């Protein structure tokens, strides 16, 4: 069994450790998150772009 | 724990919080994740959760 | 279904009921925050025959202005925080109190008295509580002691000096405080600024939300009845709401608190269907963080004043957790205490919870059964010409009281 | 009859135009910080319980289930698609009302 996220990402923040937050869209629902640092690093890393419809393995 | 041990838990990136098994014998360590009780220190970050175990000590 | 609560009983009693032996028999005075509950002493009889006066610690006086009324019947109450801070409304709830007891007759009340207060009580308070009574009421002598205590004193297995943990959960606090050889280790205690009178603030503005449609059906009295009858106390919250997800559950659990009619009537007169809202309310001293309050609450809080102690004393004291006063009463309180005990000691170690007999009553009964002990040990008790040399700020270190020291207050 | 009739003037607003019947705690406790106390005494204003150290747990507003999400726009918090269905046809009073449960920025 995996843990897994998919969604249209809608806006992506980051500041100058760091902290961001993200919002995410189904068809269906809504989220807003807040980012720790390992995951502002894989997010930073592949720039991602509002729009970009992505899928995370949360574990990893 | 020996100083060798501590290398090994360093190695295995471990830290307050983290659910682990040590083998006294062989030396063996192995992280398990973080302990669910810090599940909620971000919404989103990159650790597996996983329950504080029910077995014995 | 919801029912009423009744008011207006019928307590009269003559002059004084003085029993054989000693003539000055004294009043036993539980000055709760939510409620008082007052009584003679009663001397030579094993259970508590009568503690008359069981009524609600809140006044009436409207835009009317002349007048005002006392007992269980726009309100007001003396209390801020479990502790009293009013002058009249001090006044003329002992007034209704002493009066529906009987009294003698002259310009003061003969019966020395024995009187609870808070765990730590403030120094201009315990003044202004001695001053409020000698010069008003004219008593004798005068006894100041901690209801949690008292209903220690009355569940300890022997007559006997002890060390243990009071669980207390009152009005609006709950204490965790350790005991040791008999006296409170007041300097290392710790309260937590939540109790039942916020449980019921909480789950009423819950179904206000809930149902817009009739915001004047539901009210405090109605509230009571769902968290005194039909609530309880999880073993583990985030597993409890965790099998209350399902709907097949949640159907055979959920309760139907029918409102009085006047579609089948439910768009208004709703049966109110209370699921989650049955845990959510008791469980704010547990995690006061379902309201806005960033406290450790009653788990982190008895490890925070547990690990201050040398390894060996702590087997001691935990070899008596005890459960008193107000929200104890939630059915499954026993069990989610000690599951939440078993995580925090050593692996095989040993702890006991016991819960008081009558967790509501024992206060009383506990000031009770210690006055009629302690009737002439006059170290204990502070008299009448005390009070005229030492200010009112003052007390006597008997077991069950909270810790003196050495202070005097201003006043001219 | 009556215990007494001649009762003392304690400390009421007959005097002035000071708050009515006496000072409220907080202005009490604000006289008792004035005192020389020392560094073992018991008191009441150094009883109070410390902060928790672990982070909080995220229950959703409208159930009190666990909830892994949060609405960007009225920022409650909940646990499936359709307590989203349903928290977005609630209106503002409503929503304000859950958010004060909590203090949160509502004010
Ligand atoms: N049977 C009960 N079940 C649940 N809560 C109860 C019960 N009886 C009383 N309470 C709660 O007890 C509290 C009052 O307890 P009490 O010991 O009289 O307080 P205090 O000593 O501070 O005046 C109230 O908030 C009330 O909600």
């Amino acid at each position: 069994e995996t843990e897994i996220i998919e969604g249209e990402v809608v806006e992506i923040q980051i500041d100058r450790s760091k902290v961001g937050k993200l919002t995410l869209k189904t068809t269906e629902m809504e989220t807003i998150y807040d980012l720790g640092t390992k995951m502002i690093e894989s997010l930073t890393k592949d720039k991602v772009q509002a729009g970009d419809v992505i899928t995370i393995d949360k574990a990893t | 724990l020996d100083p060798s041990i501590f290398e090994s838990l360093q190695k295995e990136r471990v830290e307050a919080g983290d659910v682990i098994y040590i083998e006294a014998n062989s030396g063996a360590v192995k992280r398990q994740g973080r302990c669910d009780t810090y599940a909620t220190e971000f919404d989103l970050e990159a650790e597996e959760y996983v329950p504080l175990p029910k077995g014995d000590v | 279904p919801f029912r009423d609560a009744r008011a207006a009983p019928d307590p009269v009693l003559e002059a004084g009921p003085v029993a054989h032996g000693p003539l000055p028999v004294p009043l036993v005075l539980d000055n709760g925050s939510f409620q008082v509950r007052a009584g003679w002493a009663c001397p030579g009889q094993d259970p508590g025959p009568e503690p008359r006066l069981q009524f609600r610690a809140v006044c009436a006086r409207g835009r009317g202005g002349a007048r005002g009324a006392s007992g269980p019947q726009m309100l007001r109450s003396p209390f801020d925080r479990n502790v009293p801070v009013n002058l009249e409304l001090q006044e003329l709830l002992l007034d209704y109190s002493f009066q529906h007891l009987g009294v003698s007759s002259q310009g003061c009340v003969d019966h020395p008295i024995v009187l609870t207060e808070a765990v730590c009580n403030p120094l201009y308070s315990r003044q202004m509580m001695s001053e409020l009574l000698f010069e008003c009421y004219g008593i004798p002598k005068v006894a100041y002691g901690i209801d949690s205590l008292f209903s220690f004193y009355h569940n300890k297995p022997k007559n006997s000096m002890c060390s243990g943990l009071i669980i207390s959960s009152g009005y609006q606090c709950t204490h965790v405080l350790p005991i040791l050889e008999g006296r409170l280790d007041a300097k290392n205690c710790k309260r937590i600024n939540l109790g039942g009178s916020q449980a019921a603030g909480y789950l009423q503005r819950l179904l206000q939300l809930k149902y817009p449609g009739h915001l004047a059906a539901i009210t405090l009295s109605r509230m009571e009845e769902i968290l005194h009858e039909h609530s309880y106390i999880a073993e583990d919250y985030v597993e409890e709401l965790h099998k209350w997800r399902c709907p097949d559950y949640y159907e055979n659990n959920v309760h139907k608190m029918q409102l009085p009619f006047s579609v089948f009537n439910l768009a208004a007169y709703h049966q109110l269907f209370v699921g989650t809202e049955r845990i959510r309310a008791p469980e704010i001293i547990f995690q006061p963080s379902l309201i806005g309050e960033e406290q450790a609450g009653i788990a982190e809080t008895l490890q925070y004043i547990l690990d201050r102690y040398p390894k060996d004393i702590q087997e001691m004291l935990v070899q008596n957790v005890f459960l008193t006063g107000g929200n104890t009463m939630y059915p499954g309180m026993k069990a989610r205490m000690e599951k939440e005990l078993l995580e925090m000691r050593p692996f095989r170690s040993s702890f006991q919870v016991q819960l008081a007999s009558n967790p509501v009553l024992d206060a009383w009964y506990g000031a009770r059964d210690w006055a009629l002990n302690h009737l002439d040990d006059n170290e204990v008790w502070i008299t009448r010409k005390e009070y005229e040399e030492k200010g009112g700020e003052y007390l006597k270190e008997h077991c069950a009281s909270n810790i003196y020291v050495p202070i005097r207050l201003p006043k001219q | 009859k009556d215990p007494n009739f001649v009762h003392s003037g304690h400390g009421g607003a007959v005097a002035g135009k000071k708050n009515r019947t006496w000072k409220n705690l907080k202005q009490i406790l604000a006289s008792e910080r004035a005192l020389p106390w020392q560094l073992n005494d018991p008191n009441y204003f150094s009883i109070d319980a410390p902060p928790s150290f672990k982070p909080a747990k995220k229950y959703s507003d409208v159930s009190g289930l666990l909830a892994n999400y949060t609405d960007p726009q009225s920022k409650l918090r909940f646990s499936t698609i359709e307590e989203f269905s349903y928290i977005r046809r609630l209106p503002s009073d409503v929503v304000t009302g859950y958010l004060a449960l909590r203090k949160a920025t509502s004010i």
